[PDB]
């Protein structure tokens, strides 16, 4: 469950 | 009121200190039980002695697979998953506890407690739950962190549970 850290390296 | 729990957090079997949380029972009851009774451990399975397994320095410390260790694995009280309860409340910055998911109503029990405000998460994670006391605590967890996440001590709950 790591969509908040996909999020944070496209970011 | 909202309940309170607490964890003590060790580096590589070296007490750090207690960080508490007030969990928004108010706000997001069913996600913060789920919370409440991970950290307790009273159906037989919670947060204790399970590790944080991502910590972002500047971002957030991610924790809460008791079931794999692994970082993909644990499990809510309500079965594998569970359904995003709302998203009354937002990440407004540091102290902020909210649920880590694959997609919509994914879940289970990983969360992370965020160390900046992070507002492009709001929507997508149910917020649930603050930082009381032991912010600094959370800033010394944040010095074992890197770039994504991989940490450089083991960082446990060595206890957890629920004050008066
Ligand atoms: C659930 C998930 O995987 N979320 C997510 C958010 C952002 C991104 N990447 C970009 O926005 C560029 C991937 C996945």
């Amino acid at each position: 469950p790591d969509c908040h850290i996909r999020a944070y390296v496209c970011h | 009121v909202n309940p309170t729990v607490f964890f003590d957090i060790a580096v590589d079997g070296e007490p750090l200190g207690r960080v508490s949380f007030e969990l928004f029972a108010d706000k997001v009851p069913k996600t913060a039980e789920n919370f409440r009774a991970l950290s307790t451990g009273e159906k037989g399975f919670g947060y204790k002695g399970s590790c944080f397994h991502r910590i972002i320095p500047g971002f957030m410390c991610q924790g809460g697979d008791f079931t794999r260790h692994n970082g993909t694995g644990g499990k809510s009280i309500y079965g594998e998953k569970f359904e995003d309860e709302n998203f009354i409340l937002k990440h407004t910055g540091p102290g902020i506890l909210s649920m880590a998911n694959a997609g919509p109503n994914t879940n289970g029990s990983q969360f992370f407690i965020c160390t900046a405000k992070t507002e492009w998460l709001d929507g997508k994670h149910v917020v649930f739950g603050k930082v009381k006391e032991g912010m600094n605590i959370v800033e010394a967890m944040e010095r074992f962190g890197s770039r994504n996440g991989k940490t450089s001590k083991k960082i446990t709950i060595a206890d957890c549970g629920q004050l008066e």
